[PDB]
RNA sequence: GCAGAAGGGCAAAAGCUCGCUUGAUCUUGAUUUUCAGUACGAAUACAGACCGUGAAAGCGGGGCCUCACGAUCCUUCUGA
RNA sequence: UUUAAAUGGGUAAGAAGCCCGGCUCGCUGGCGUGGAGCCGGGGUGGAAUGCGAGUGCCUAGUGGGCCACUUUUGGUAAGC
RNA sequence: GAAAGCCGCCGUGGCGCAAUGAAGGUGAAGGCCGGCGCGCUCGCCGGCCGAGGUGGGAUCCCGAGGCCUCUCCAGUCCGCCGAGGGGCACCACCGGCCCGUCUCGCCCGCCGCGCCGGGGAGGUGGAGCACGAGCGCACGUGUUAGGACCCGAAAGAUGGU
RNA sequence: GCCGUGUCGGCGGCCCGGCGGAUCUUUCCCGCCCCCGGGGUCGGCGGGGGACCGUCCCCCGGACCGGCGACCGGCCGCCGC
RNA sequence: UCAGUAACGGCGAGUGAACAGGGAAGAGCCCAGCGCCGAAUCCCCGCCCCGCGGGGCGCGGGACAUGUGGCGUACGGAAGACCCGCUCCCCGGCGCCGCUCGUGGGGGGCCCAAGUCCUUCUGAUCGAGGCCCAGCCCGUGGACGGUGUGAGGCCGGUAGCGGCCCCCGGCGCGCGCCCGGGUCUUCCCGGAGUCGGGUUGCUUGGGAAUGCAGCCCAAAGCGGGUGGUAAACUCCAUCU
């Protein structure tokens, strides 16, 4: 849309949006991210702290599957199953607990986040944080680990 | 060259890049070229299906992906051995063979042995001149269609257990917890050392 | 009680016990071939990095006789398959006498 | 007179002399000083130990105060 | 330097203030002592003049200046 | 028509919904009432609830009172309304929670009693939570990598005449 | 003759509606493993039914305007020949 | 996609992979060596079989080759002797007859309808008109030239339209080769100046050397390679 952009409205002004004095040439501060410590220090400080140096252990050839663990915290603990069973199996004729597993829903770890409701469930995951299991064991549900 | 707050950028155009560029102005032309090589191939051969052989069921390599099922390469002989067909007979019947594939489970082995005989159940052959060595009558009353599509026996079938509902018992609601992992990990990095501290008690003499 | 982390990791599956592959058997001695290489160390002889190595092994040092093969054959674990069979041929040249 | 350059400041003292001594130590922050309201530097009040001195109140984390000093990366050491 | 202006700089001119009643504390400790915090209750008009304000985002240009009373430093002096 | 439409048991994946530590790893809920173990500054059981609280806070609600041709017999309405209420977003603040650490003190657990686990109270570091706002497309502006607004060297290198 | 959102009923087609649901179904259907030529579901598997929930399709009853959902006759008041 | 990520770098400027995972296509095999078969192997030469535009099995003569040709054989195991239960195939060509998939490919010549009336212009391809069938053809209104703007005047566009010629893959007589399968028994089982180490140059993201190359040292057989921090021990994983 060259009708809409700037250079039509500026076409006729001499210096073309760049000033008489400075007179925009090509590269007055060097090409790229030049001048890290020398003469653009105040730009790299105050907007990018931490850019200069080592911090940690080198780790040759990590493979992004060994440390793969997704998290459902307990807000989303009932989006896994249908709404059809969070009320149909909510009737305490006896301890009719539904199971909920997350490793068929693409999740490995169950973390904690507030308001697990008052239905006793059995929740299957490979890892439970100890706030999450004490929200399941304090609504009368059990927390069955699986692999 | 940088100004007020922004990303720091390493754009990889310092190298010469305008002499290797690849516009895909032929990717519609390459799609309807390789549909002619599926139209005029699947009709040219046979009532044999398109999309190749029967592939077996294969479970993925990454911890990330071991929970799922994939169309693998070939039934690795053993599945040709428990089901009992000859290996060089198998790849003209329409059964893929991958000899460098191993089986270190009995759970996964019978998961393809039933699959292979199920393929051999839904197979009909054409004997040459109708003396019929070990094929039945007229051609399964007819071939019923010309070609099959997108895989023989639907190689995904990512099935899952129902596991309907249960009563929480006494043992299940007291034990199996987070502290059963912190001591489980503590028998992973404090196990070899405790083999060595018991050698200290066998040299205490 | 399955668990994905710990000592007994992973999904509990049964294991197939089966005859190993035939490429897995590469360097068995296979008596026909031992007959060749025992016939050949009396028709050909030894090398001059091991004519000297036994005459340090029979007398002076066996650390240094290891440390002489260590320098002249590549690895340390190759030199514990030379030294303790240089000594064996020296044994059956000594204790067959 | 107070190590030295000046200026402020100092009297049963901040000077001299005697007696003891290691607060010139260990640790988190906040604040001031040129300041962009960034850093090093120096400095001010604190809080937690552990100590010294004094009969005691207290006073001390360097010199009566204002200067006396130095990043990344790398090397060296010390700590669980 | 005893003294010491003119011009000048900071704060203040209220309801976010005052007062009364009651609880808290692991601080302070002759002492319901001190001091903070929290809760409820009673009373608005608080120098003159003028005026609609607060608040965040992205940011171009610029980073050679010069002149004049006035006060001034170096200079014999200057359109220095 | 090198379009357009469809797939979803092609959502693999990308970015987002969870952060933090060098790392192993860990990983964001409170408020009240009853009561109890020596209510020890420390602590525990049953229920209701449920993102805590102070100050402002547009809007909305209640609203004493005021409003018409004779004085009583009344209605939806309208009109200002002193005070008072529920207070969106956002701002200042106090409180809590997660993780790294630091100091201080006891308590609890046992696929099996240890140079094991789990914990509590205060202080701090964090690109966090405290009822999510992102993704995709398009356009404008700004800043860079690209011959990069057009035109400009003294030079440098390779291969040749 | 109309259609909006509903209660039900006739489940009327569910076993000759459509589609879902990590609802429910070891008395159901074969091929498995476990157990001394056969059995015990003996627990689940791969497969294939049908019972049930939620939502849109014919009927009679019920709701209000009959609204761009319209034809009919009836009226007033136009208009043209 | 992983990912402008691990990693490299006066750790500055900047460069920067791979495995997972989803797709396109998916075809597998041969030998040396260890062994059995009395070289059962091949080339050239000459004759005739008899065939095209020629290539063959026959018939006789010179070579290669035992320093090792050909059959079976390849690490997924193989070979022989058993025993038992099934089966005689496949392979190319041949003049040819029938299909061809857009109905194969190539070539040439053909296939709808207005110049009818008025009118303007130098010229029409313009303007207007064609009763009630809408003047006419439309599977043909793409385009092009034609005295100017043309569905109809002409090439031609449309059509699983025809006919004509030449070549493609696939009938059936005369060719030519021609027993596999499961258990048990025994026997065989593998590539060296190569692998690796020391050093030196280049290179890479490869970082206590990833690859490459030189020079030196130079292997073993339960051996060897790899397992992304140098190393020793100890299991294991995978590969040959
Ligand atoms: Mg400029
Ligand atoms: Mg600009
Ligand atoms: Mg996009
Ligand atoms: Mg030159």
């Amino acid at each position: 849309p060259s009708r809409l952009r700037k250079t039509r409205k500026l076409r006729g002004h001499v210096s073309h949006g760049h000033g008489r004095i400075g007179k925009h040439r090509k590269h007055p501060g060097g090409r790229g991210n030049a001048g890290g410590l020398h003469h653009h220090r105040i730009n790299f400080d105050k907007y990018h702290p931490g850019y200069f140096g080592k911090v940690g252990m080198k780790h040759y050839h990590l493979k992004r599957n060994q440390s793969f663990c997704p998290t459902v915290n307990l807000d989303k603990l009932w989006t896994l199953v249908s709404e059809q069973t969070r009320v149909n199996a909510a009737k305490n004729k006896t301890g009719a607990a539904p199971i909920i597993d997350v490793v068929r829903s693409g999740y490995y770890k169950v973390l904690g986040k507030g308001k697990l409701p008052k239905q006793p469930v059995i929740v299957k995951a490979k890892f439970f944080s100890r706030r999450a299991e004490e929200k399941i064991k304090s609504v009368g549900g059990a927390c069955v680990l699986v692999a | 060259a940088p100004s007020r707050n922004g990303m720091v950028l390493k754009p990889h155009f310092h190298k010469d890049w305008q002499r290797r560029v690849a516009t895909w102005f032929n990717q519609p032309a390459r799609k309807i070229r390789r549909r002619k090589a599926r139209q005029a191939k699947a009709r040219r051969i046979a009532p044999r299906p398109a999309s190749g052989p029967i592939r077996p069921i294969v479970r993925c390599p990454t911890v990330r992906y071991h929970t799922k099922v994939r169309a693998g390469r070939g039934f690795s002989l053993e599945e040709l051995r428990v089901a009992g067909i000859h290996k060089k007979v198998a790849r003209t019947i329409g059964i893929s063979v991958d000899p460098r594939r191993r089986n270190k489970s009995t759970e996964s082995l019978q998961a393809n042995v039933q699959r292979l005989k199920e393929y051999r159940s839904k197979l009909i052959l054409f004997p040459r001149k109708p003396s019929a060595p070990k094929k039945g009558d007229s051609s399964a009353e007819e071939l019923k269609l010309a070609t099959q599509l997108t895989g023989p026996v639907m190689p995904v079938r990512n099935v899952y257990k129902k596991e309907k509902a249960r009563v929480i018992t006494e043992e299940e609601k007291n034990f199996k917890a987070f502290a059963s992992l912190r001591m489980a990990r503590a028998n992973a990095r404090l196990f070899g050392i405790r083999a060595k501290r018991a050698k200290e008690a066998a040299e205490q003499d | 009680y399955p668990m994905a982390v710990g000592l007994n990791k992973g999904h509990k599956v049964t294991k197939n016990v089966s005859k190993p592959r035939h490429s897995r058997r590469r360097g068995r001695l296979t008596k026909h071939t031992k007959f060749v290489r025992d016939m050949i160390r009396e028709v050909c002889g030894f090398a001059p990095y091991e004519r000297r190595a036994m005459e340090l092994l029979k007398v002076s040092k066996d650390k240094r006789a290891l440390k002489f093969i260590k320098k002249r054959v590549g690895t340390h674990i190759r030199a514990k398959r030379k030294r303790e069979e240089l000594s064996n041929v020296l044994a059956a040249m000594r204790k067959a006498a």
